[PDB]
């Protein structure tokens, strides 16, 4: 990932009133991820035969 | 006129052969059976994973 120059400018803070950034900014990057799975029910208990 | 007033026979009684208003058929439902979803956990059974 690339990020951009409007976010470095405004992890640097010292912006004027009412401008969002008057502190520096910190940023955290998060993946998710959906996947498919198979589940078996039998004799009254289930599991995930595959895992 | 043959008709004394003091013999108390009240006679037997009357017939209800019917009643003025008719009974009205509920619809049967019964409760919980031989598996009525209890909880037992004899087993708690084990599955080994496949892979």
């Amino acid at each position: 990932v690339t990020m951009s120059p409007e976010s470095v400018v405004a992890a640097a803070g010292g912006g004027n009133n009412n401008s969002g950034y008057n502190e520096p900014q910190r940023f955290a990057l998060v993946v998710i991820a959906v996947n498919h799975n198979v589940i078996r029910i039998m004799n009254g208990s289930m599991g995930f035969p595959i895992l | 006129g043959a008709n004394p007033f003091r013999p108390p026979l009240a006679h037997q009684g009357l017939s209800k052969a019917h009643v003025v208003k008719t009974a009205v058929s509920v619809a049967n439902r019964s409760a919980g059976a031989e598996p009525f979803v209890t909880r037992n956990d004899p087993r708690a059974l084990a599955m080994e994973l496949a892979n």
